[PDB]
């Protein structure tokens, strides 16, 4: 068994270098071939590259001149370096094994010159009763919104965020018995806000 | 560089029927085609490897067929849990390439939206706030239309909409609509109406927030 | 099971090894011949204390786990029993991984010594 975790910036500036890290737990990185794949906003998947047992690294010709895949046996990790990034390199990045059966969770990377913005959190209250939480005016994406630290999750609907020029606005609904806290986290600004009804 | 084109791009199926998904290659790739399933909130899931080989645990209703330049993934007696995107990948030549995807949508019985309207929060109103939220939850089919009319009179300039995909519990969709105003504008008018047009209703579904009342 | 030239060739073309990462079928037929003599149950023990298993004599210190090579890297993530079957499925998928490294078919000593630089199509000429 192997567990994979991607780690890296959510906002990178254009013309600069993207760096990512795939941490591997459970088994050594000497037990497989390891690869990087990205999914662009249009749901288009691109195999970025893989590293083999001999240390041979294979790179997509499209990115060959700007990509480097490196390894660290000391830390059981491998790394991705993409140089000269542009706004078209904004995507979700996945590390995975060459077999393609063990994948990471994904790390969203936005390439923009826009500035990081913390979110404003507002409560939404008026058979069953529905409450809500508005996360307005933030950058970049993503944010994570849970209800009562995830205990209330079956009746939760967090809506994908919509962009307004330079800021994102998101809504989340929770349905609860007649018979409650909204927890919002923005990693890129390191903000953690809890709001009740 | 092998080009993979997948077809159709979107298909809707009544649970219990069989579907076939096609992946075509720009050059012969033998049997080196793999099929993946990606649902919402999930990393790609390998379903078929080397284009007919099964994967432990994956239902036998998934079948792989094909060799050369034309391949196919068959889902017999499609079930509700098979909604998602479907990708094909080749491994015969480097760079390893993917297909464009096929979104599978599960047909369901019609469901009326559960509409809930929420006034601007006092915390928001302290700033140039005044953003009324409407939640239209758990509805099928996807076809929906929302109009905001503040005092009886439609406004569509400050409206922002977002929608979820099929849910992992009831196979329905959900929607959020937000009318953003200024606190001035909000205080000057009184009524706030959220109107929905769905197949489940014969006249608009209205939920209103009356400041006066 | 022991394979024939044309039989192995056909099976390896049905398993999509013809031009996998550029290597024609003949390369694989040649390698299999000089590695196991088309024997699906061929086993060879090495100095490491490892075993070579199957039609393509795949090592247990690097590519498969037998429970008898400690410190195996199991790069093909498979048991070594599957390489000893009359079905060549596992041997083929593993060799596809072995060849997808930068060394290529230079991981098979036989291939390096007896097939590299030769008309390997001769090992499929005659088969239909």
């Amino acid at each position: 068994d192997v567990q994979l975790q991607e780690s890296g910036p959510s906002l990178v500036k254009p013309s600069q270098t993207l760096s990512l890290t795939c941490s591997v737990t459970g088994d050594s990185i000497t037990s497989d071939y390891w690869s990087w794949i990205r999914k662009f906003p249009g749901n288009r998947l691109e195999y970025m590259g893989y590293v083999s047992y001999s240390g041979s690294t294979y790179y997509n010709p499209s990115l060959k001149s700007r990509i480097s895949i490196t390894r660290d046996t000391s830390k059981n990790q491998y790394y991705l370096d993409l140089n000269s990034v542009t706004t078209e390199d904004t995507a979700t990045y996945y590390c995975a094994n060459w077999d393609g059966d063990y994948w990471g969770q994904g790390t969203l990377v936005t390439v923009s010159a826009a500035k990081t913005t913390p979110p404003s959190v507002y409560p939404l209250a008026p058979s069953m009763v529905t409450l809500g939480c508005l996360v307005k005016g933030y950058f970049p994406e993503p944010v994570t919104v849970t209800w009562n630290s995830g205990s209330l999750s079956s009746g939760v609907h967090t809506f994908p965020a919509v962009l307004q020029s330079d800021l994102y606005t998101l809504s989340s609904s929770v349905t609860v018995p007649s018979s409650v806290t909204c927890n919002v986290a923005h990693p890129a600004s390191s903000t953690k806000v809890d709001k009740k009804i | 560089d092998i080009v993979l084109t997948q077809s159709p791009a979107t298909l809707s199926v009544t649970p219990g029927n069989s579907v076939s998904l096609s992946c075509r290659a720009s050059q012969s790739i033998g049997n080196n085609l793999h099929w993946y399933q990606q649902k919402s909130h999930e990393s790609p899931r390998l379903l078929i490897k080397y284009a007919s080989q099964s994967i432990s645990g994956i239902p036998s209703r998934f079948r792989g067929r094909g060799r050369g330049t034309r391949f196919r993934l068959s889902i017999n007696s499609v079930e509700t849990e098979d909604f998602g995107m479907y990708f094909c990948q080749q491994s015969n030549s480097w760079p390893y390439t993917f297909g464009g995807g096929t979104k599978l949508e599960i047909k369901r019985a019609d469901a009326a939206p559960t509409v809930s309207i929420f006034p601007p929060s006092s915390e928001q109103l302290t700033s140039g706030g005044a953003s009324v939220v409407c939640f239209l939850n758990n509805f099928y089919p996807k076809d929906i239309n929302v109009k905001w009319k503040i005092d009886g009179s439609e406004r569509q300039n400050g409206v922002l909409n977002s929608w979820t995909d099929q849910d992992s519990k009831d196979s329905t969709y959900s929607m959020s609509s937000t009318l953003t105003l200024t606190k001035d504008e909000y205080e000057r008018h009184n009524s706030y109406t959220c109107e929905a047009t769905h197949k489940t209703s014969t006249s608009p579904i209205v939920k209103s927030f009356n400041r006066n009342e | 099971k022991v394979f024939g030239r044309c039989e192995l060739a056909a099976a390896m073309k049905r398993h999509g090894l013809d031009n996998y990462r550029g290597y024609s079928l003949g390369n694989w037929v040649c390698a299999a011949k000089f590695e196991s003599n088309f024997n699906t149950q061929a086993t060879n023990r090495n100095t490491d204390g490892s075993t070579d298993y199957g039609i393509l004599q795949i090592n247990s210190r690097w590519w498969c786990n037998d429970g008898r090579t400690p410190g195996s890297r199991n790069l093909c993530n498979i048991p070594c029993s599957a390489l000893l079957s009359s079905d060549i499925t596992a041997s083929v998928n593993c060799a596809k991984k072995i060849v997808s490294d930068g060394n290529g078919m230079n991981a098979w000593v036989a291939w390096r010594n007896r097939c590299k630089g030769t008309d390997v199509q001769a090992w499929i000429r005659g088969c239909r």
